[PDB]
């Protein structure tokens, strides 16, 4: 589906996980920020790509980048 | 090394702000790739202040001192 | 388990939804209330563990953060596979996912300039 | 004081300055023509 | 294309129009005081034909002229319609620029831009003599920016 690709912009203010709808990324302990805290998007099956996290994302360009990749059945949010 | 507070010039490999004039808010030293926020007065379209930026970035802006009257 | 009655239909008996994977969530609801899904109406929520059925993945997560923001409950969801495969998608931690785990790894990160370079050096 | 303020508002500032420069064009036209010498 | 005092065609427009407008004359009462003016109006209407005629103007009554720049038409464009637009905008927008100088400092900016002092609306006045002054605050205004643009990346 989408592909999300993470900056090195990251301050880890866990902006993605709150903003976020069906929790795409995750943070993780990391050893090169200020407060300790890197976003990963395990489950990229199922992201959706609504793009709210760059919304929240506070770096001068954003630190969560989502491509727009191929759609399927997870990524296009239907119920039917 | 230098100083905090010193008035700064953007020389990111990404964000070619061309010597945006500001500020240094603080200085840290633990030591990461990103970790200088600067007061930016360009708001930029997300809406806040200070951004992380690099160590390349700023050098100097005063480039004087005692002939600096 | 007992689960809070709700009219309407619109959701129940569609055939998509049966040969589609669906959603199964839960809470501990220690006292009566009344809550109102994400698709329907009013409906009172009962005691102990509820499970329902849900269509979508927003559909799954919106509930969660709408029952947090009420009173303090921990959620749990679980996600179906087209079979019969049940595996526990949501928390699989089972730490929340903001606040800080011990359980660390990177999926899909590449470390590269900001402007662009898509060129991923390594998948894992 | 603040009546002031209110006067020095953008719009009050606009309306007034443009009552002005459409005031005098309303004169302009109903005075003298433009005589225009060569 | 020859000039309207000799043009035939033209000065049968100024009948035509007269002719037009006499209809609607004659179906009032001219002793009626509300409409007396007519005859002020069509005055008006007299009075503008005679300088139009000294332009230059179409045999066809549609009165042209010309903007190449030629002496006796300088009238039309050049000298006055023309240069007054350059100098009565710019008289504002040089003036608009000295209170954008003046748009820093230590009171706040937006507060500055749109709650401003009246005093800086009263000296917009300063203005007599913009060009070579103009010239020289612009070059400060490049000079002192020292290309400090946006990314554009
Ligand atoms: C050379 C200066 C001058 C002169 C001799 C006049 C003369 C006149 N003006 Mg005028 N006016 C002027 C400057 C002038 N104005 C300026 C600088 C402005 C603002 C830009 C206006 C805006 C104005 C308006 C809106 C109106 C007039 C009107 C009038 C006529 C009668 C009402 C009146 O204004 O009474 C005395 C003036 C005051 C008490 C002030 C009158 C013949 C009225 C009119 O008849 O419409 C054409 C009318 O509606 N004037
Ligand atoms: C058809 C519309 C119109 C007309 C006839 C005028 C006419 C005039 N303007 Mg003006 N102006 C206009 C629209 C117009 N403006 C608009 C839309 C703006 C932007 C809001 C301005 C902003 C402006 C400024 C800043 C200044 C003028 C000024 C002037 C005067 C120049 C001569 C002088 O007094 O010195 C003149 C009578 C000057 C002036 O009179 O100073 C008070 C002056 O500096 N104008
Ligand atoms: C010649 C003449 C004259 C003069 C006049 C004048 C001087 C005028 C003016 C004026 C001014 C002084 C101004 C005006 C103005 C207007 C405006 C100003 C407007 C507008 C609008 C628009 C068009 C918009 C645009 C935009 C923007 C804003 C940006 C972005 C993009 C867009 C497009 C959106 C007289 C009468 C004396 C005489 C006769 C004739
Ligand atoms: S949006 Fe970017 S800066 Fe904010 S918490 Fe997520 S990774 Fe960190
Ligand atoms: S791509 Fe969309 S669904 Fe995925 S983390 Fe970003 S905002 Fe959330």
């Amino acid at each position: 589906a989408h592909t999300v690709k993470i900056y090195d912009n990251c301050i880890g203010c866990t902006q993605c996980v709150r903003a976020c709808p069906l929790d795409v990324l995750e943070m993780v302990p990391w050893d090169g920020c200020k407060a300790g805290q890197m976003a990963s998007a395990p489950r990229t099956e199922d992201c959706v790509g609504c793009k709210r996290c760059e919304t929240a994302c506070p770096t001068d360009f954003l630190s969560i980048r989502v491509y727009l990749g191929g759609e399927t059945t997870r990524s296009m949010g239907l119920a039917y | 090394m230098i100083k905090k507070g010193s008035l700064v010039k953007i020389l990111r490999p990404e964000s070619f702000w061309y010597n945006e004039v500001g500020t240094v808010v603080n200085v840290e030293t633990s030591k990461v790739l990103y970790p200088v926020l600067v007061r930016f007065d360009k708001v930029n379209y997300s809406g806040l202040n200070s951004t992380n930026f690099s160590l390349d970035e700023l050098v100097e802006i005063k480039v004087e001192i005692k002939s600096d009257t | 388990m007992p689960s809070p009655s709700f009219l309407g239909s619109t959701g129940g008996w569609l055939r998509c939804a049966e040969t589609e994977e669906k959603y199964a969530m839960t809470w501990s609801s220690d006292q009566q209330h009344i809550f109102e899904m994400p698709t329907g109406g009013a409906a009172v929520m009962n005691s102990g563990d509820n499970l329902l059925y849900l269509a979508r993945k927003e559909q799954a997560l919106a509930l969660a953060t709408q029952l947090r923001t009420q009173f303090k409950i921990q959620d749990y969801k679980i996600y179906r596979i087209f079979p019969s495969g049940e595996v526990q998608y949501l928390h699989p931690k089972d730490g929340v996912l903001p606040y800080q785990v011990n359980k660390g790894r990177e999926q899909v990160g590449r470390v590269k300039s900001t402007i662009g370079k898509n060129v991923n050096p390594a998948q894992v | 004081m603040n009546l002031k303020k209110y006067l020095s508002t953008a719009p009050v500032v606009a309306t007034l300055w443009l009552f002005l420069t459409a005031g005098i064009l309303i004169e302009l036209n109903r005075f003298f023509p433009d005589s225009l010498f060569y | 294309l020859t000039p309207c005092q000799q043009s035939e065609a033209f000065h049968k427009r100024e009948i035509n129009e007269v002719r037009t407008l006499e209809n609607r004359q004659a179906n009032y009462e001219a002793n009626s005081p509300s409409y007396l003016a007519l005859q002020s109006q069509i005055d008006q209407v007299h009075k503008r034909f005679d300088k139009y005629g000294t332009l230059l103007c179409g045999q066809d009554g549609l009165p042209h002229l010309i903007t190449d720049g030629d002496w006796r038409h300088a009238r039309e464009f050049t000298i006055p319609a023309l240069l007054f637009l350059y100098i009565t905008g710019w008289i504002g927008w040089v003036g608009r620029s000295y209170l954008k100088y003046t748009k820093e400092t230590k009171n706040p900016t937006e507060q500055e831009i749109i709650l401003d002092v009246p005093m800086a609306l009263k000296y917009m006045l300063s203005g007599f003599l913009w060009p070579l002054s103009a010239w020289q605050e612009y070059r400060s205004g490049q000079l002192l920016a020292k290309e400090d643009e946006i990314t554009v990346s």
